[PDB]
């Protein structure tokens, strides 16, 4: 029963690939998952892609649904993301830290995983 | 990105957005259906025709008709049937 999920994961990465060509593939998804800095809350909210690019760089984007304006951000060592308390927090070398709010919390310890086992080495 | 982007680039996008990755919890729900498909009429009213003047101006029920014409697939995505969402909607 894998056809509609093969069709919805290719109509996914052409939409990817048309806002960034140098996506390569989507490792998984979070349907609903907003952003957050300091904790206050970005205009930055919607469907959660974990992306490979080119050169075999993990990140993700989010496809904005307040406004085109998107977020695309690497994940550059499995190290950089921590679970704290109800974020996903994901911080970049000199305490540049951003905060993923998981609506439905089964999605933190799940792409949590997701983001550790695609660094695995 | 928008700008120069094809209706049916458009209607991916939007489909892709807003329809196609709904969670379990949101599926086989009309009404849920109905507002991510208006959440996706005003983004492109709002900000897609804003980027690309060609681009034409929809009522509600014609972009619906048109983004499930593009994709039959998803009602199979959010588990709910057409009849139920025509008999919804009126
Ligand atoms: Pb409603």
């Amino acid at each position: 029963m894998e056809d509609e999920n093969i069709l919805r994961n290719a109509v996914n990465l052409q939409v990817l690939k048309f806002h960034y060509p140098e996506i390569e593939s989507i490792i998984d998804i979070a349907s609903h998952v907003a952003v957050y800095q300091f904790w206050l809350k970005t205009s930055i909210e919607g469907t959660f892609f974990l992306v490979k690019d080119q050169r075999a760089r993990v990140g993700y984007v989010i496809l904005n649904r307040n406004s085109p304006e998107n977020l695309y951000l690497f994940i550059n060592h499995p190290s950089n993301v921590h679970l704290v308390d109800r974020y996903l927090i994901h911080r970049t070398e000199n305490q540049h830290v951003v905060g993923l709010w998981m609506f439905d919390p089964n999605d933190m310890s799940r792409i949590f995983n997701i983001v550790k086992e695609s660094l695995l080495r | 990105s928008f700008t120069n982007a094809t209706f049916s680039q458009v209607l991916d996008d939007l489909s892709a957005r807003f329809i196609l990755n709904l969670p379990a919890e949101e599926q086989s729900s009309v009404e849920r259906l109905c507002f991510q498909i208006e959440q996706a009429h005003w983004f492109y009213e709002d900000f897609i025709r804003a980027q690309n003047d060609q681009l034409p101006s929809l009522g509600l029920r014609v972009f619906s008709a048109k983004l499930f014409a593009h994709c039959p697939l998803l009602w199979k995505w959010s588990k709910v049937h057409e009849e139920a969402f025509d008999d919804f909607l009126r």
